[PDB]
């Protein structure tokens, strides 16, 4: 199921910068899985009270129902569903492949037209997904990140008594105004049991929305049918491709992104022959506990959209079209679909 | 290292000289030393695979007759062929720079043939003679002295090498002249293809017989530290930044020493280390010179990644380099931690509750520290290739190998007709080498360098409260509210010069703020001089702005501070109306916080010369809080109430005269135009431009026209020389360009450029470092000869520190995106309008002189807000007849009018447009030149871009015209 939740007005998931009496200045950044994840707790514990504290893991990092994943959406004639862009695919729409070349020793990550490449900013329909999986991107499968939302500024001032501008008492902040339309959508575990209609308040300055259940699209049912077709073609390659739609957290004790071989295991890899990581600049984040009431320790992601090229032997045995990854997962962490490269 | 030197001295100084006795005078130099049978063939073998990518010019085409154009017309008519006398051609672009004071002073003759049977020639050998003997003396005079000197191997190569150059100038300056020594230092090291001069060859060279010496296979390294943009981009105050790039600088430079130190200082490419300050700086602590330029010492120059060629045995020596350099890093950064930790944290706190509940956290902010930078050795190991067999076989297996690998079209095809253009040459031993695809070995480094720095591998850290600076590293205490609380004040307190009490710092942002205090105490850099600068304030930059009488602002507060006099005595009676009313202030304020004793004493007694720059503002002095504020010291006195009133009054006459104090200064950062596309090849024309003069026409037809059309890659000594020519742009030339505009320069690493300069001269310097980037032949010394990409912002003193960066990286970013080769000009001023342009460097110019054309009043200054009102209204059929007709209307007649719209026209021409779509097409063409108006002719658009190319030309025309 999905929860479509489009806002009444601009929403600020905040930077982790603190906000000092003279470090008065906010940025917005695009929402975290983990700020959804604990908005929906707190609706669910708040209407049902303390005897679903067990559900919500009243205390505890991680809840007991799952959340698989959050995408954008739209409404541009039809209920679109977009995810992140992947880093593979160029500005020209053309998809990045290995070419390593054993002669010299070496794993050259190189494009197909040329060594340097620059990554497509942007979103990928979910529709063209299984395209994307398949290696065959579309052109009319993508859209820029313009034409979803665009960030604006305010600023804000504290009076003094009368008139006039109290001292230490001015602020700008930075927040995100979504298009008309075009708001954001939680996919959630079935067997979940939610409210239909009412409103939510999502991130700082107490901004609301206007949520609503509804059940999965059609997407979603045609990939999971697919899957099948694409497992045992990437079976038949060994050469399997892993995509995040969703920042994960697969570092170990210590966080990092050597994408250990042991998950990968699980998955029915016998043996990892090579793994090529294109990502991009790591995420810092930390939450605020409402049970201590103080910050929750940084934490370092690997950004959504960054892609592994694995060279496999063996059979992967998973039934479904993706797989979850790393540490956090039930917050909506780590979700990564599976295709062939 | 023996073997090193004699490497290096394969060759005599003057070896264009007379080629007939090249070894034999080189014997001579060498003098005892001499390399014996064995060596001369590797040093041989080394010097024809150095260069060799124009090494096997042995076409004997012409009369089948081998060429030359030594300095010397006796060579034998038979088997050589003369065809000129040596020049030197730039190593991109081309430039050919003569020898006249040497031809001068050469023995003048009238036969341009001075064949060993000819006649009237006698008196040309005799002078030849003297000539040669003399500059051998001299050479092997320097030598000697340089043997002399030192006794280790070691120690002796690596001071040769740093200064033979410099010392066998200075010697041979008194010889002819100094413009002789100025051209004889620059003699290219092969006559046919004078690209380079002969000691980069002997570098190149050098480091290629070390790499190859012992069997150990070469391998190219490149090394580079991430992240930096971040870590420069949080700060508050310009001591920060100075700290930040003074911080990244000396880790650089650990590893480049290290790396210099294991091997040799000629086995890294770039930077070129010879003359860097910080190399001097550890000549000096090696005990081998005494050189320390202090005010050089100040300014960042290492960069943040450096490319190197050593030898190797295996693997192992690999993994051993790479714990080689993360242990001297992590012990140079450990060391300073632990500075920091006992002389700051222990200081301030005592063996209260804080210091046993932090205890074991003191590990954990080490690991932070030491986990937060990444460093990255990729290697590419180099692949020799059988060239064994015939010419042609040789030719085909390497093309074969190439063609192995698996590549797109555009670089197999660049990097075959290289090749084939190298095989080109009939011969018997024109076979290839290894090294001629060194163009390619480089790039293909370069990408995977990229890709191994993706990975992060973090530590992990307990809940807390974070860092107002960074606001991601837990602070030095933050399980709890009271600790962080009472530890960050009472720290404030015993330094309340370094940081305020509403601050709590990471490990990082510490260790960076205390930086300026444990820098002099760094055994690099003691024993060197002055190493931090003296401007605390960006507010000193935004007064160092000059004045309507000459007298700028930074001097009335020097004297005010007791650092420095003042030349002007016509309000010398308000400079002692301030110094006591600052003193009185001072001393009263001095009485109150001694009272309770909160602030340092010392700090109290230090504010003489430690006050504010703040205070010269008139405005900063509404109250006696606001007085107290802006000293620095926290607010939380009638007496002081009418000190304030006589302190104003004071200052009234003062600013009647000089006016306030500017508060308002410009950020400029330059980087280079890509220069991996020049790197790879991309950017350098025909071996046509590299040859001697006409050596193409005493040659093969086929020849010829390979040489005429297939790009000239790059060989090391090329490379050597590019890095050379980068050095000579950055250190000896961008610091007095700067100190000529009244800047401050930050951190000057190769093409990367940072200042702070006042709003009066920056529109100015922009365009002057934009010509030294862009000169090919600066007298005798080289310089880049290429295009950069700046960005500037006018800002307020108010503004945070890390927004202003932030806002000119972006500035920059955006100026790169749009088509390079230009300038994104901004302003934004303290109520929040942000008025950006991009435009080539040109057309600053063209603004300049309406600028003029408007401060002169020779044209109102309203006929620009009636053109931006018609801006959105403006098309190119309508455009020229309007400007026309208000320039008429809103000036004083004459040919202003027409000088007005002509000048409009060009500035309006010289603007990059951002579109949608297909601007790269557009924004190409405008800066390429005229091109930019056919084109746009044909457009598809072609009104918006009109449209927005006016609204930019006059949205800076409206910046300058407020300076």
């Amino acid at each position: 199921m999905i929860l479509v939740m489009k806002p009444y007005d601009s929403l600020l998931f905040r930077e982790p910068r603190p906000f000092d009496v003279n470090n008065h200045v906010a940025r917005t950044i695009l929402p975290l899985p983990q700020t959804l994840a604990g908005a929906v707790r707190s609706a669910i514990y708040v209407k049902y009270g303390s005897k679903v504290k067990d559900l919500i893991g009243f205390g505890k990092e991680e809840p007991e129902f799952e959340i698989l994943g959050h995408f954008f959406y739209r409404y541009d004639g039809k209920f679109e569903l977009l995810v992140e862009s992947p880093h593979d695919v160029t500005q020209n729409l053309g998809l990045v492949k290995p070419h390593r070349i054993d002669k010299l020793g070496i794993t050259i990550l190189m494009d197909s037209e040329g060594i340097k490449f620059r990554p497509f900013n942007g979103f990928l329909k979910f529709s063209g997904l299984i395209d994307y999986l398949q290696g065959r991107i579309a052109e009319d499968s993508v859209v820029e990140r313009q034409k979803i939302f665009k960030k604006e500024r305010r600023v804000g001032i504290a009076l003094t008594k009368a008139k006039v501008t109290k001292e230490e008492h001015f602020y700008q902040v930075e927040m995100l105004r979504f298009s008309d339309d075009c708001g954001i959508a939680v996919w959630v575990e079935d067997g979940v049991d939610f409210d239909d209609e009412g409103i939510l308040g999502v991130g700082g300055e107490r901004r609301f929305v206007k949520f609503e259940k509804r059940e999965e699209p059609e997407c979603i049912t045609n990939l999971r049918s697919k899957w099948k077709k694409i497992r045992d073609k990437i079976n038949e390659t060994g050469r399997l491709k892993i995509y995040l739609a969703t920042p994960a957290i697969l570092g170990a004790k210590g966080y990092s992104s050597k994408l250990d071989y042991d998950l990968l295991g699980d998955i029915g890899i016998e043996r990892v022959r090579s793994v090529n990581f294109i990502g991009g600049k790591p995420v810092i984040f930390s939450g605020w506990d409402f049970v201590t009431r103080k910050p929750k320790p940084t934490r370092y992601a690997v950004p959504a959209g960054s892609v592994y090229f694995v060279e496999f032997e063996g059979e992967v045995k998973l039934d479904m079209p993706y797989l979850k990854l790393g540490k956090l997962t039930k917050l909506g962490y780590g979700l990564c679909f599976m295709g062939v490269w | 290292w023996l073997n090193k030197i004699r490497a290096f001295f394969h060759d005599p100084p003057d070896k264009s000289f007379e080629l007939k006795t090249h070894e034999r005078r080189a014997s001579f130099i060498l003098g005892e030393l001499k390399p014996s049978k064995s060596l001369k063939r590797i040093i041989k073998n080394a010097d024809i695979q150095a260069s060799s990518l124009q090494r096997v010019d042995l076409e004997k085409s012409i009369h089948k007759k081998e060429l030359k154009s030594t300095f010397d017309r006796i060579h034998n008519t038979e088997k050589y062929e003369y065809i000129g006398q040596p020049i030197i051609r730039h190593p991109v672009t081309g430039e050919i720079k003569e020898y006249g004071t040497i031809l001068a002073n050469l023995p003048q003759t009238q036969r341009e043939v001075y064949d060993v049977d000819d006649e009237g020639k006698e008196d040309y050998e005799e002078q030849f003679q003297e000539i040669l003997s003399r500059i051998l003396k001299i050479e092997k005079k320097v030598f000697d002295d340089f043997k002399n000197r030192y006794s280790d191997p070691k120690d002796l190569y690596i001071s040769l090498w740093a200064f033979y150059a410099e010392k066998l100038k200075e010697a041979l300056e008194e010889e002819f002249s100094a413009s002789f020594a100025e051209e004889f230092v620059n003699l290219p090291a092969y006559t046919l293809s004078p690209d380079h001069t002969l000691f980069d060859h002997a570098d190149a060279t050098s480091a290629i017989f070390g790499a190859e010496i012992d069997g150990k296979k070469p391998v190219l390294v490149l090394f580079k530290i991430s992240p930096v943009q971040k870590f420069i981009a949080d700060a508050r105050k310009e001591k920060d930044l100075w700290a930040a790039s003074h911080m990244l600088s000396t880790l650089t430079f650990k590893a480049i020493s290290f790396i210099a130190d294991k091997f040799g200082p000629d086995v890294v490419i770039y930077p070129h280390l010879r003359g860097n300050p910080f190399f001097h700086a550890w000549l000096h602590s090696k005990k081998i010179w005494e050189f320390s330029d202090s005010h050089s010492l100040k300014i960042a120059s290492v960069p943040n990644k450096f490319l190197a060629l050593v030898g190797v045995s295996d693997e192992k020596e690999l993994n051993n380099l790479r714990e080689g350099i993360r242990n001297e890093i992590e012990s140079f950064l450990a060391d300073l931690f632990d500075k920091l930790w006992n002389e700051v944290i222990v200081g301030a706190l005592e063996h209260s509750d804080a210091l046993k509940h932090l205890g074991d956290k003191k590990e954990i902010h080490k690991e932070i520290l030491l986990k937060r930078f990444t460093l990255t050795l990729s290697s590419l190991k180099i692949h020799d290739v059988d060239v064994s067999g015939s010419k042609e076989e040789a030719y085909e297996k390497v093309k074969d190998f190439v063609r192995s690998l698996g590549l797109p079209n555009a670089i197999e095809s660049k990097y075959l007709q290289w090749l084939d253009m190298l095989g080109s040459v009939e011969a018997s031993n024109n076979r290839p080498t290894k090294y001629d695809l060194y163009s390619l070995y480089y790039e293909i480094l370069t990408v995977l360098n990229a890709i191994e720095s993706t990975h992060f591998d973090k530590p992990a850290e307990p809940a807390g409260y974070k860092c107002t600076l960074c606001g991601e590293h837990l602070a030095i205490g933050g399980e709890s509210r009271e600790m962080m609380e009472n530890v960050w004040g009472k720290i404030h307190k015993r330094w309340p010069s370094h940081l305020r009490s509403n601050e709590r710092l990471c490990a990082v942002c510490a260790v960076k703020r205390f930086y300026p205090k444990f820098i002099e105490t760094l055994d690099i850099f003691e024993g060197v001089g002055k190493v931090v600068p003296d401007i605390e304030s960006v507010s000193e930059v935004a007064m160092c702005r000059r004045t309507k009488h000459g007298i700028t602002w930074k001097e009335v507060y020097d004297y005010l501070r007791g650092l420095k006099n003042v030349d002007d005595e016509k309000l010398l009676g308000k400079l002692e109306n301030l110094k006591h009313s600052v003193q009185t202030l001072i001393n009263n304020v001095k009485s109150e916080l001694k009272s309770r004793k909160v602030y340092p004493e010392e700090f109290l007694e230090g504010l003489n010369r430690n006050f504010s720059n703040e205070i010269l503002y008139s405005e900063r002095l509404r109250d006696f809080n606001t007085l107290l504020d802006t000293l620095g010291f926290d607010a939380a006195v009638k007496n002081y109430e009418t000190m304030i009133s006589e302190l104003r009054e004071r200052l009234s006459e003062v600013y009647k005269m000089l006016g306030e104090p500017p508060k308002y200064y410009a950020i400029l950062m330059m980087d280079g135009d890509e220069m991996g596309k020049l790197l790879s090849g991309e950017k350098l024309k025909t071996a046509e431009h590299y040859l001697h003069s006409a050596i193409l026409e005493r040659v093969s037809d086929a020849l010829r026209v390979k040489a005429k059309t297939v790009r000239r890659l790059i060989t090391p000594a090329a490379h050597s020389s590019i890095s050379r020519a980068l050095k000579n742009f950055s250190v000896n030339h961008v610091p007095d360009v700067v100190r000529k505009g009244n800047g401050t320069l930050i951190y000057s690493g190769g093409d990367d450029v940072l200042v702070l300069l006042p709003v009066d001269t920056a529109f100015d310097v922009a365009t002057e470092l934009a010509m030294t980037f862009s000169t090919s032949w600066n007298g005798w010394e080289m310089l880049p000869g290429n295009k950069l990409s700046a960005g500037l912002l006018i800002v307020h003193y108010k503004h945070p520190l890390y927004d202003a960066l932030e806002k000119t990286r972006e500035l920059l970013q955006k100026a790169k995106k749009l088509g390079r080769n230009a300038i994104a000009v901004g302003l934004l001023k303290r109520s929040g309008s942000y008025y950006e342009s991009v435009v080539n460097f040109e057309t600053l110019e063209d603004a300049k002189a309406v600028a003029n054309l408007l401060v002169k009043e020779q044209v109102s200054p309203r006929i620009i807000y009636e053109l931006l009102n018609f801006a959105d209204v403006i098309s190119k059929e309508f455009l020229h007849q309007l400007v026309k007709y208000e320039a008429v209307r809103h000036s004083i007649d004459k040919n202003l009018a027409e000088e007005f719209q002509s000048v409009f026209a060009r500035g309006h021409q010289g603007v990059r447009v951002e579109l949608e779509g297909n601007d790269e097409e557009i924004n190409k063409y405008i800066s390429d030149g005229a091109n930019l108006e056919t084109f746009l002719d044909k457009y598809e658009k072609a009104v918006d871009v009109i449209r927005k190319q006016v609204r930019g030309f006059l949205n800076l025309v409206k910046i300058l015209y407020e300076s």
